């Protein structure tokens, strides 16, 4: 089985794929409720819209405008989500 | 079976927010290395010597 | 990329075959509790602030920045005014202390 003998095999990895997959989460839910403090220190919460106006600060644009188009870009945003599903599922790899 | 780590859950909440109020200086090294031993071989002498 | 944290400044030193570098950097510590708002309405006009965030002791309003906890009083040299108070969602009513006409009023 999977050809064998012959002095070839095959190790197996430290980490299994849910180990991953918990890390990846774990890294998911403090990007979502802390920002970029928790990658110099202890994790801070604050808002998610707070910290989207904060970011859009970064690049230059003022913080005023996400407060009145917020509803347009939580809309874009999904939109764009779903549209990877589809872009994945394709048979196109 | 390895642990990954120690659980912990942040207070999320629709109005919170959390500022320091102290700070603290930290120093760690780092090492790199940048260059190995240079050598020389003596293909004549060594394939057959006398 | 140089060191863990916030980069202040690197030091060099030799090692056989090597190098060690010695980073220098800031960790925040010792947080608390605290009740944000994105903006503050006075009359009929959204506030915002400069370089700063809007935090609430319980009763009282202050603006404070974002990596050290260091309140002031909220006046128009803090915040700048952009739009009208019924687009943003979670606006909370205050006042703004004007820091010109009540004193230098002669
Ligand atoms: C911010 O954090 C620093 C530490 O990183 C604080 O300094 C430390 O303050 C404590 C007391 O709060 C000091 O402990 C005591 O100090 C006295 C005076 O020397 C000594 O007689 C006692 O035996 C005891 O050690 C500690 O020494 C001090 N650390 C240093 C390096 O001076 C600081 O107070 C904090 N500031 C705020 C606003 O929280
Ligand atoms: C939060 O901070 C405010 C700002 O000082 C405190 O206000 C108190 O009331 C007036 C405001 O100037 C002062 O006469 C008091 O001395 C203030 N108390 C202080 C400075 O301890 C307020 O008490 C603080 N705490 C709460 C729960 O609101
Ligand atoms: C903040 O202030 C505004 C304006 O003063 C308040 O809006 C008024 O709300 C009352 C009801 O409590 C209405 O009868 C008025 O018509 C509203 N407009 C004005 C100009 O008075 C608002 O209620 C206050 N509170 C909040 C949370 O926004
Ligand atoms: C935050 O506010 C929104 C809108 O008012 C509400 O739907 C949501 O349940 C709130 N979240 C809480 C109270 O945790
Ligand atoms: C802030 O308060 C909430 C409830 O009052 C509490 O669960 C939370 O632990 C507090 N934050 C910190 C950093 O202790």
């Amino acid at each position: 089985c999977a050809q064998k003998f012959k002095g070839l095999t095959v190790l197996p990895p430290l980490l299994t794929d849910e180990m991953i997959a918990q890390y990846t989460s774990a890294l998911l839910a403090g990007t979502i409720t802390s920002g970029w403090t928790f990658g110099a220190g202890a994790a801070l919460q604050i808002p998610f819209a707070m910290q989207m106006a904060y970011r859009f600060n970064g690049i230059g644009v003022t913080q005023n405008v996400l407060y009145e188009n917020q509803k347009l870009i939580a809309n874009q945003f999904n939109s764009a989500i779903g549209k990877i599903q589809d872009s994945l599922s394709s048979t196109a790899s | 079976t390895m642990s990954l780590g120690a659980e912990n859950s942040v207070a999320y909440s629709n109005n919170s927010i959390a500022i320091p109020t102290n700070f603290t200086i930290s120093v760690t090294t780092e090492i790199l290395p940048v260059s190995m031993t240079k050598t020389s071989v003596d293909c004549t002498m060594y394939i057959c010597g006398d | 990329f140089c060191g863990k944290g916030y980069h202040l400044m690197s030091f060099p030193q030799s090692a056989p075959h090597g190098v060690v570098f010695l980073h220098v950097t800031y960790v925040p510590a010792q947080e608390k509790n605290f009740t944000t708002a994105p903006a503050i309405c006075h009359d009929g006009k959204a506030h915002f602030p400069r370089e700063g965030v809007f935090v609430s002791n319980g009763t009282h309003w202050f603006v404070t920045q974002r990596n050290f906890y260091e309140p002031q009083i909220i006046t128009t040299d803090n915040t700048f005014v952009s739009g009208n108070c019924d687009v943003v969602i979670g606006i909370v009513n205050n006042t703004v202390y004007d820091p010109l006409q009540p004193e230098l009023d002669s």
